[PDB]
């Protein structure tokens, strides 16, 4: 099948109905961290959450960051917007972080009780109307009802493609974010600016000439 | 059967079916069949090219002398834009060549005039379109193919000889030949250069250097001037 | 019966004659195991090819140097041209390493799995990224002239002449190295000098070769 | 079978079922038939749109060249009063877009399920629905006689054509900083010097 490394052998664990049926599989675990299936499923869930959050974050960075080059939507840099917004704020950052911590912990508790026992949150009466749609969609990591509100799941011929493009774009988002932070350390300027620099000159605007990435030269 | 070397023996794949063959592949290049077809095709193409080019250079030097055929590139003037000439050339010739290539890869597949469906070229081999292309034939295709390949290889020789003679004398080949006739002994590369353990001598190149057209300033190096003797 | 490099002594066990240039020369038994032997076969082939390259390049540049054509001497051409143009050591090195790593790791995993490279895991390709022999990847590209698919006897002869010239080129490149490191000069120049006087322009007078 | 490449190998799934198939897909972007239907639909859409767009960008400038409410350049949009700000205009625009658009989607998804005016229940579009070809009152002039072939064919052909022309408009605008009609007039003045290459090299 499609393997990250042609010629290579498939990891023992990575070739099973579940693995080949999970997503985005190319026999890539040279550290064999998935020789255990429970750990493997747990890590699939972790990777899902990471893909989603990284996609969200990289959008929130690029889009306003790109349009600040445009006239409107003049926005400060992302690694400084913290200072900017806390200046323009109305509440102390302590209380802000505390409340957002509470409200994230609640939802995380729900997700976690589910991943512990899938049919956990359909317990009748535990809420007033939640349990109705508060039940898994037979695939741990794809809640239903309001989640997937536009009925994109009632068309299975697009189901696999949705899953695949989700995981692909998520992995790309994680990678782009790491590039962001790395270049903000090395150069320190706007990502769009590093972009424009390497475009105005590829052959000399690069880590190869940053004098830092490769210090021995 | 004639052989390029009388008294010798031909190779295996070289049989004698192809026109103008003389069992000349001392390196057995004609081993594989598709490669063989490709090479015959390319030989025919080059032969016709060299024939056209040598005839043109000859008659050009005859009719309009004092305009260096090697220098028509710079020395040409046209009211039309050079960009226009190169563009039209590239386009239309790209078309003809890609059509011939489509033919070679899928034989007899495009022999219809795709606008004038009435007009349609009859089927034929490769490198032998015929039809309207051959509307006038005195004699036999057998001898004609032979004469074609003969004159084509000869024209290749003539062209490369013109190139070297122009790189060593910078003259029109006609005047260079007049020179060679004028002096039977001195108008020889032997009289012009030699190599001996003592030292090496090579005659000086005649094309000076990079020549400047309208700003481009083409760099013009000699063909491997280093090993000329 | 094959000409043994040491006329009179019989060849060892693993040295048989199936390969090109089997003059029975492995006095260190480095090729008893067939894995290691096929391995060193591929190694010798690539090295011979590199040496043939290097000798050709050096000799041509050296001729261009002696003739008044401004070509530098090989051991300087690198620095001189990189300073001439607007090149950067880092960018050149990194691009070079990228491309070489790709091609070479592909050859590596081919040697490992002898067939999995023309498996269409490439763009669309097959019947060309599949090996023909250990270190003989003649397909439509590596043998586009297509001699490997004709006259197997002539093909064997070509393997023979290839490995012969490869060994010769290896030796000659090391020649060049010593020539220059000793005479602090140009190789072709040393040649011309020994021509001028072989009796006296030679290592016997170079006063370094023989340290007496 | 008119092929985009005479003598080439057409992939199987392309079968001339839809108006104007030449077997042109060197990337196999429609092997999945649901994708294929989606893409033929969106193709017809974008095509007809580019048609109407090129029409009403060409006509206004060409009439401005001669003998009237305005003669502004095509991409110079925001500059007029129009007795109202663009806000409410684009508002009502998108509302009505929504209605009949949600019904276009209905026609595509559940065929034959939207043919009669729910108000004018008597008024009712015909039953040969063919999602993507309502006709009927959309054919209020006795057409659809010539069977369908040339109609659908020339339709999709001119649609792809207008798509290309629209893109070229964007190109000349962005680069030359001028108007397509003027770029045309210039190349007319001299083709031998009005070339992309001339312009990029000068740039
Ligand atoms: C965990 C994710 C995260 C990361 C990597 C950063 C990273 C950064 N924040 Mg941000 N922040 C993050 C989450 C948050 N920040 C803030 C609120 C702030 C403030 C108020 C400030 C930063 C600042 C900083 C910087 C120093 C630490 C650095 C650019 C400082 C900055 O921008 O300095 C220039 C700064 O002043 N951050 C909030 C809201 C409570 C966050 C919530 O998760
Ligand atoms: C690929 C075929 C080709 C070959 C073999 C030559 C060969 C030559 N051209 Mg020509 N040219 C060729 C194509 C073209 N040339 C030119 C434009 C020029 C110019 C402007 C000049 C040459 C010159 C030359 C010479 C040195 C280079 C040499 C005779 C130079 C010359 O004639 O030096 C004496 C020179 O100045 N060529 C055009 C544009 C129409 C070509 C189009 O295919
Ligand atoms: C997904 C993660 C994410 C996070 C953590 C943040 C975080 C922040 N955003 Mg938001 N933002 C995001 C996505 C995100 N944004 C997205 C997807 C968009 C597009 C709608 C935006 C567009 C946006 C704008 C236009 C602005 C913020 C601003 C802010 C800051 C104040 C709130 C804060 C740093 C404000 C800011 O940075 O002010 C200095 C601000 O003006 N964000
Ligand atoms: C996610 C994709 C991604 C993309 C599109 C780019 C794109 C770019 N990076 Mg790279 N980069 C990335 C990830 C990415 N990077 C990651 C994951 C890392 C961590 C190793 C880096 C670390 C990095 C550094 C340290 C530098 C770049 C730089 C650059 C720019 C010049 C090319 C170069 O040196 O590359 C590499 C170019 C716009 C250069 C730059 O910013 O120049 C101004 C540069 O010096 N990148
Ligand atoms: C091999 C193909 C070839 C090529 C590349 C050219 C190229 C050229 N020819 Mg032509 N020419 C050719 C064949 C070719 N010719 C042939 C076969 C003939 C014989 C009829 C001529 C006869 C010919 C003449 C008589 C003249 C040219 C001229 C020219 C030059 C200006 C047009 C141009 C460099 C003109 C020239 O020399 O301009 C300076 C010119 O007057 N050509
Ligand atoms: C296969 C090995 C090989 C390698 C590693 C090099 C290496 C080099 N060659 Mg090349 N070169 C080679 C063979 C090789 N050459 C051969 C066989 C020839 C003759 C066909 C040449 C002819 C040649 C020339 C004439 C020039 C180079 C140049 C160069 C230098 C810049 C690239 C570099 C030292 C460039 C150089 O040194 O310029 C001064 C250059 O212009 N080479
Ligand atoms: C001058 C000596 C020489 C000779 C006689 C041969 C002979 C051969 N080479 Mg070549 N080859 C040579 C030098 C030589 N090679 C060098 C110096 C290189 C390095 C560029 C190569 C790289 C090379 C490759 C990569 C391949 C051949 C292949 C071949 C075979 C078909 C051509 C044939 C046995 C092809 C082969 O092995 O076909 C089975 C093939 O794939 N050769
Ligand atoms: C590959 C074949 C080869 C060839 C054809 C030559 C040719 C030559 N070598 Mg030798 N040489 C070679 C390999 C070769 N060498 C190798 C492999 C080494 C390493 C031991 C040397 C190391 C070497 C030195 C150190 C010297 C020569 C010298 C010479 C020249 C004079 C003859 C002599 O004293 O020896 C002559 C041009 C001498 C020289 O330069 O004389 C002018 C000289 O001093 N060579
Ligand atoms: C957004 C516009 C759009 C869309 C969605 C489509 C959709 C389609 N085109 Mg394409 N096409 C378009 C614009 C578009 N086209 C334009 C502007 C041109 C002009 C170059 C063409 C010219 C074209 C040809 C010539 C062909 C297609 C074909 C196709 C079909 C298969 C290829 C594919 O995946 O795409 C598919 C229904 C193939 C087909 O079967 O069309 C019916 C085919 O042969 N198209």
């Amino acid at each position: 099948r499609q393997s990250w490394l042609p010629g290579s052998q498939i990891p023992a664990h990575l070739d099973t109905p579940a693995a080949q049926a999970l997503a985005g599989n190319f026999g890539f675990d040279p550290l064999g961290l998935g020789k255990d299936p429970v750990a493997l499923r747990w890590y699939q869930q972790a990777e899902l959450i990471h893909c989603r959050t990284a996609m969200a974050g990289v959008a929130g960075i690029l889009i306003p960051g790109l349009l600040t080059k445009a006239g409107a939507l003049n926005v400060p840099e992302w690694y400084d917007a913290g200072k900017v917004a806390i200046e323009n704020s109305f509440a102390p950052w302590g209380s802000l972080l505390a409340v957002q911590l509470f409200l994230c912990g609640f939802v995380e508790a729900k997700r976690w009780q589910d991943i512990r026992k899938p049919g956990s949150q359909g317990e009748p009466g535990s809420f007033l109307g939640f349990e109705a749609s508060l039940k898994g969609t037979s695939e741990l990591g794809y809640p239903g009802g309001p989640f997937d509100p536009l009925g994109l799941s009632k068309e299975a011929d697009k189901w696999a493609d949705w899953k695949l493009k989700e995981v692909k774009n998520g992995r790309l988002a994680m990678l782009a974010f790491l590039g962001f932070v790395a270049q903000k350390y090395a150069t320190g300027a706007g990502p769009v600016d590093n972009l424009a620099a390497h475009l105005k000159d590829p052959w000399h605007v690069n880590y190869a000439t940053n004098g830092v990435s490769l210090p021995f030269l | 059967r004639p052989l390029w070397l009388p008294g010798s023996t031909p190779p295996a794949h070289l049989k004698g079916d192809l026109p103008g063959d003389f069992g000349f592949d001392p390196l057995g290049l004609g081993a594989n069949a598709e490669s063989l077809k490709w090479f015959k095709e390319s030989e025919l193409v080059h032969s016709r090219w060299a024939m056209a080019a040598v005839a043109g250079i000859l008659v050009q030097e005859i009719v309009r002398p004092d305009v260096f055929w090697y220098n028509a590139g710079k020395e040409v003037e046209s009211p039309l834009g050079p960009l226009g000439l190169l563009a039209v050339e590239f386009f239309l010739m790209h078309w003809v060549e890609v059509r011939r290539w489509q033919d070679l890869r899928k034989p007899g597949s495009v022999d219809q005039d795709p606008i004038f469906s009435q007009y349609k070229l009859p089927p034929h081999e490769v490198g032998y379109p015929g039809g309207v292309f051959a509307p006038f034939i005195p004699g036999d295709l057998a001898e004609l193919k032979v004469k074609e390949i003969k004159n084509g290889r000869l024209a290749m020789l003539a062209f490369v000889g013109f190139v070297m003679a122009a790189q060593v004398t910078g003259k029109g080949p006609i005047a260079a030949l007049q020179e060679h006739l004028a002096d039977p002994w001195g108008t020889t590369i032997f009289s012009k250069a030699a190599v001996v353990p003592g030292q090496a001598v090579a005659p000086p190149c005649k094309i000076p250097a990079s020549v400047s057209y309208k700003g481009i300033e083409i760099p013009t190096p000699c063909f491997l001037q280093g090993l000329w003797p | 019966v094959r000409p043994v490099w040491f006329p009179g002594n019989p060849p060892p066990a693993h040295l048989d004659g199936s390969l090109a240039g089997d003059y029975g020369f492995d006095p260190l038994f480095l090729g008893q195991e067939p894995q290691t032997l096929k391995w060193y076969v591929q190694a010798e082939l690539v090295h011979g090819r590199f040496a043939m390259l290097g000798a050709a390049g050096i000799i041509l540049t050296s001729i261009g140097a002696k003739v008044g054509l401004g070509f530098p001497e090989w051991y300087d051409a690198g620095k001189v041209v990189v300073e001439k143009n607007n090149i950067d050591f880092p960018t050149l090195m990194v691009i070079q390493f990228y491309l070489m790593g790709w091609a070479e790791t592909k050859r590596w995993y081919d040697f490992k799995n002898p067939g999995s490279q023309a498996d269409g895991s490439f763009l669309g390709f097959t019947e060309e990224f599949k090996g023909l022999e250990n270190g003989y990847p003649g397909g439509r590209f590596f043998d586009p002239m297509g001699l490997s698919r004709g006259d197997a006897a002539k093909y064997q002869e070509y393997k023979q002449k290839e490995v012969k010239n490869g060994r010769l080129a290896m030796i000659a490149c090391l020649g060049f190295a010593a020539q220059y490191a000793a005479t602090g000069k140009g190789p072709l120049d040393n040649l011309a000098d020994h021509l001028a006087d072989p009796n006296h322009v030679n290592f016997a007078t170079n006063g370094v070769s023989i340290p007496i | 079978l008119p092929s985009w490449m005479p003598g080439a190998d057409l992939p199987g799934y392309l079968n001339g079922t839809l108006p104007g198939d030449f077997g042109f897909d060197p990337l196999y972007l429609g092997q999945d038939p649901v994708k294929l239907k989606w893409y033929a639909q969106a193709e017809l859409m974008n095509a007809r749109f580019a048609m109407l767009a090129v029409a009403g960008i060409l006509v206004p400038e060409l009439l401005s060249n001669i003998g009237p409410g305005a003669g502004v350049a095509w991409y110079d949009a925001g500059k007029f009063e129009y007795f109202a700000p663009a806000s409410s205009l684009f508002g009502v625009q998108m509302l009505l877009f929504a209605w009949v658009e949600i019904r276009r989607y209905q026609d595509f998804v559940k065929p034959g399920s939207a043919n009669q005016d729910p108000i004018f229940t008597n008024n009712k579009l015909p039953d040969g629905n063919e999602p993507g070809y309502p006709g009927g009152i959309f054919d209020p002039f006795g057409w659809s006689k010539g069977d369908i072939k040339s109609l659908k064919l020339k339709e999709i052909k001119n649609g792809r054509l207008a798509m290309l022309a629209f893109a070229g408009f964007i190109g000349q605008a962005y680069t030359t900083g001028t108007t397509p009609l003027k770029n045309l007039s210039t190349h007319l003045a001299d083709p031998w010097s009005t070339t992309v290459w001339q312009n990029d090299l000068a740039r």
